[PDB]
């Protein structure tokens, strides 16, 4: 008679590679790189993802003629910008800190919009109704931005203003602003009468002072003169100062931030969809409980380390010999 | 192979065998077949399962990782940006790959360590009541019947 | 007769971890991972650590009235902040390039403080002994910065001032001055006569002008007019020159800087004490030869290396099998 | 056990063992005892102490690292910062306890195949003048005082 | 009869370590550090490098009168800076954004100088002759750089200046031009008349105006006054304007840039020669396939991994037991 | 080491053998010589060529890397570059030197172990045609030629 010790062998095909030999086939095996995704942006949280669609955050939060869609938004799990969000400051200018307002959004999951300085009720001794331009178009006609209003001369005479705001929304509010600068005196004259107007704007912490800076620069949008963006976190309790002679374009509509953990902003081209996951991706979703992805270094909730390798197998059986 | 046991001494493996990783043939009077060893199989399947959890662990799970945009005068500080995006894109590549290749390679040396061992227990608990063939297995002398070949499976056996 | 070979077996009750297996008793084995430390702030290098307390760093250099405690302090192991370290800037305004000036202490172990502009002889043409505030109180009365000189109007004439200071420490100076704004015009002009005044400062490689940006901005402190302040390194043998026709708050003290890398500034609740250390962290000292520690990531001195662990065991014995 | 021998064939260990870390029993008619191979133990003890000074030579030292402070308007440096920070940390949190993971794995087989060892030198000098009973013990056919013990030991057993 | 197995053993003195032995003799090992350099600066993609000598990238850009043999080179693998690299801005200022334009060089592997606006005919109206200073000698005489314009006041006049250029190159134009600053508005005067002069400049994406700071500044290279210097990057298409009415520092050369990436500036004193290489570090080139190499951090082209191990050597034979 | 053989019960190499790492020496009545392993050497030197080539295979070849420079209020961003540059420089640092003590480790165990297996491999073959005189020397019985001695390296021995 005769026992004879042995080790098991199956049809498997599955290899992985050691340090001293490659492509040796074995009988079990566990993959560690997910590489699959549904194309799809979808909903974190249960909450649907902001659409910037063919604007950005600039058109976004400073209200582009054009973005009229995001309106009504007022919470998100992720921003996503496509590959055609242009519309932005449409009114040629400088977005100043643009990036860092970039940034702070990242980690807002949601906010309330309000209208601090009412546009009928706030400017008495100013024209709160001429402040469009075809620079920013609406139905062909000459428009402006949905949350700044542009503020010129009321009869030849454009006095000193002084406007605060209080924030009582126990939160930080986001104050957006334009400072406005003419091609021509002649031009700086007829919106504002007078020649050698200056914005001040201040807060417990913020403090600055603008100066008109004439001059005709190459035309953008079709204009030489430009206005510059402006933006301050106005913190729960503090107040916000603006007192002008001219070239204010003013504060329409601000935004209580609610702050959110974990969020950000991201691109892509991929659709909008009915779905729900914890990892998102620029290309798609990941549903997996692998430790590695090799789909996107992007991530946005619980997802796999991300990382270039091609394959991630490890043996969990032996060296595969059927001999058959 | 590291122990010379797999792909060595015992050449290819069983196909036939299906209840384990490490097993016996046997062939009785009474008939042949095939039968795995418990205790071996099992334990490999816990420590390998430990490893791959243990792998697991280790790696850390990636939460909300999104990009900053910079302006036309921020090259420096974008490009010391990016230089730190790649810079631990790198190592984790190379931690992750150079564990499981390490790995890869000690897992097969244990198996081929477990049957190894397998083999030398059944050879120290025959010894002189059969003979060393060789492909690991044993000629019997005192035709070895079923109960007689589980004896030896179960380790009990003890026959001087 | 028996000769059996065997293997060390003890009471140890050690346990490390493998890959293959979890919990494993051992004979032997050590404890890399250091995780205790005396909860004390001590001396490095026979050297104190400069304790600000209730004050920052900002309070400190421009000697706000509340740090005097810190006057006579000069060298330091490092420097401590505490989370009351709130006394700094008393009267409202923008402390230019702030962190930087804070990066630039961390490698400063010591320093010479110099009346750079004596008081009583640098200004015979301007009011030298109006220059305080209630946004400055000491003892309940006005007062201000020990380190700098609010200078006012003269019998209502505020003449161009000129000084000058030639560094001959044979080290970096660091210069600190303020440069303030009245909210009125009618201030501007009780305080400084000169409606239109400037101020100008330049050296080797410095040089920048000062307008006055009148405009009452929200009362912080009492205070509706703001105060900026600035700094700058005079480099050994170098020049540094304040022109000005109103609203310069000169220096008065400044301080001849010792480099010393190896320091730093650490923000610390946890008390100074009479004792020594090679290891110095947030929470506490630490001394111990083991490479690892999970005390803190923030130190100062020779430190085992900072880790996220938990527990880093390593084995030197086998296997504990007693088998009792 | 990779090796077969520490809870293996030699299913425990000794705690009347108190020499070293592998060593003999012995029951001779002169009286028994424990003794430990100074010659395999030192090596041992040398090769582990080499191992731990090896570990700690690679894992630097840290001296002087504090923070930075960062204004209103520098969110994005501020979380560059961060991220370097972070990113460190867990790469050296990942090296030192995955170090300690695989030298311990090594560090139980390398005792493991020093016990074997043992036991195949003690074997192959003692031949056929004694058997294999098994828990790694020798049975001696010819009378072995403790003269004859010690020389087992020092591998100076040198008799036909 | 016998037969014996047993392993290869020579007289090789090669040592490795390992976790539990440290020098160990080996058959056979290989080395994987690469120590060794040419300590020379040798030519990558088969074009030599720029070697600034005497003159950094300011001297070079704005074109210092010591930096003349640099005038004909328009083409470079690399730049060469040394550690006697002082010829920049001869007379004192501020230049802008400096270190940002010696990153966009980085990239930048030859550009196409043009006199953009030509000294004999673009100021009609302007005195384009007198623009030379004591600070920016040539020849013991006074002169000026060679790619900028100094223009002062014609026969006491000074009218309002527009010059603009269209970037028609079809890359981007990289445009650099200063802003003087007078100590005195005496000086003001004799050069520009106009006591209230600006400098305006825009492109579609440029927009800033400059404003004389008259003030005594501490004497540099024997100036008071102060000349501050700007750049930008004129993209394909835009257009630049500059507008003045005193103390611009106009651009005579620009630069119209190549990029072919992957290089940079270096610091060496080592010497330039006719010699060519793949991996070039301050130190010199590198002729290696070695995986690692601790000859410098900075590198140039492709090059093995540096690292700060002294030793680095595998073992591929067996221990060297030659038991002679 | 760890198998026993190499700088083991096999002493020490031979510096007579030059055409392979492991090999036989065999005394026969017509003469001696040495003789290599082909089927070991050569796969020992596939596995090693392998293990290097993968080694140099993990580590990424460096591009250009050039100094950034900044002005005198930028020290923060300046240090933070350097504690970039750093942070990496001594991760890299340490993978390299830490890769190639681990598998210099592992390679000399490698060849330990194949030694060993030759040696059981020699064994299994003569069974009692010879008896294990050690220095993994086996003495024959039944005399052998070169002929028969060539028939035990290219393992077509037989004969029980
Ligand atoms: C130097 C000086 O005049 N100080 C006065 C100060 C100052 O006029 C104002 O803060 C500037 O706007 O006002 C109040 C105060 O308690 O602060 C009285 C001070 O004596
Ligand atoms: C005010 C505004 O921004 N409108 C323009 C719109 O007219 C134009 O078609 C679009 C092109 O993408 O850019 C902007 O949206
Ligand atoms: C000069 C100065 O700063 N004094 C204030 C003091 O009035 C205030 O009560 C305290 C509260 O933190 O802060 C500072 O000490
Ligand atoms: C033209 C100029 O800049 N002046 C001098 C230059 O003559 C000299 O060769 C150089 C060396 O330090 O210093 C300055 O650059």
């Amino acid at each position: 008679d005769t026992l004879c010790i042995g080790y098991h062998a199956n049809n498997s095909t599955d290899t992985v590679d050691t340090v001293l030999e490659k492509n040796v086939t074995v009988t079990h095996s566990v993959n560690l790189l997910e590489d699959s995704h549904n194309g799809k942006l979808c909903r974190l949280g249960g909450i649907a993802p902001l659409q910037l669609g063919k604007c950005n955050i600039a058109g976004w939060l400073l209200g582009n003629p054009e973005c009229d869609l995001l309106l009504t938004v007022s919470s998100w799990s992720y921003i996503v910008e496509t590959s055609n969000s242009d519309n932005g400051t449409c009114y040629p200018g400088d977005f100043i800190d643009y990036e860092e307002l970039r940034e702070q959004l990242s980690s807002v999951s949601s906010f309330e919009k309000f209208e601090i300085f009412p546009k009928t009720s706030s400017w008495p001794n100013h024209e709160t109704t001429r402040g469009v331009t075809a620079a920013c178009p609406y139905a062909g006609a000459s428009s402006f931005y949905r949350n700044l209003l542009w503020l010129v001369k009321k009869g030849n005479s454009y006095p000193k203003l002084s406007k605060s705001y209080v924030n009582n929304k126990g939160k930080e509010v986001l104050v957006l602003w334009g400072v406005h600068h003419p091609p021509t005196s002649t031009d700086q004259q007829s919106l504002y009468q007078n020649a050698d107007a200056y914005v001040s704007v201040g807060s417990s912490k913020y403090d600055r002072r603008f100066t008109p800076e004439i001059a005709a620069r190459p035309k953008v949008r079709g204009q030489a003169g430009r206005m510059n963006y402006y933006w301050t976190l106005l913190e729960p309790g503090d107040t916000i100062t603006f007192e002008a002679t001219g070239n204010l374009v003013a504060p329409r509509y601000a935004f209580a931030l609610n702050r959110g953990s974990g969020s950000g902003i991201i691109t892509s081209d991929a659709p909008v969809h009915d779905c729900d996951t914890k990892c998102q991706t620029p290309h798609g979703a990941i549903n997996s409980s692998l430790p590695f992805q090799n789909i996107h270094p992007v991530t946005i909730g619980e997802c796999p380390k991300y990382v270039k390798s091609t394959k991630l197998r490890m043996a969990t059986g032996l060296r595969n010999i059927p001999a058959r | 192979g590291l122990f010379g046991a797999i792909a060595g001494f015992i050449e290819g493996g069983w196909t036939g065998l299906i209840d384990g990783w490490y097993g016996y043939h046997h062939q009785n009077e009474q008939g042949s077949g095939y039968a795995a060893d418990q205790k071996s199989t099992q334990n490999a399947i816990d420590g390998i399962t430990n490893k791959v959890n243990s792998v697991i662990e280790k790696m850390n799970t990636q939460f909300t990782a999104v990009g900053k945009e910079f302006n036309n005068l921020e090259r420096r500080i974008k490009n010391l940006n990016k230089k730190v995006d790649d810079g631990f894109l790198d190592v984790w590549t190379y931690n992750a790959e150079l564990l499981v290749l390490l790995e890869n390679e000690r897992t097969l040396d244990f198996h081929d360590s477990n049957v190894k061992n397998l083999y030398e227990k059944a050879r120290s608990q025959l010894r002189n009541n059969a003979k060393e063939i060789g492909n690991g297995c044993f000629e019997f002398y005192h035709k070895c019947d079923d109960a007689c070949m589980e004896s030896v499976r179960n380790g009990t056996y003890d026959y001087p």
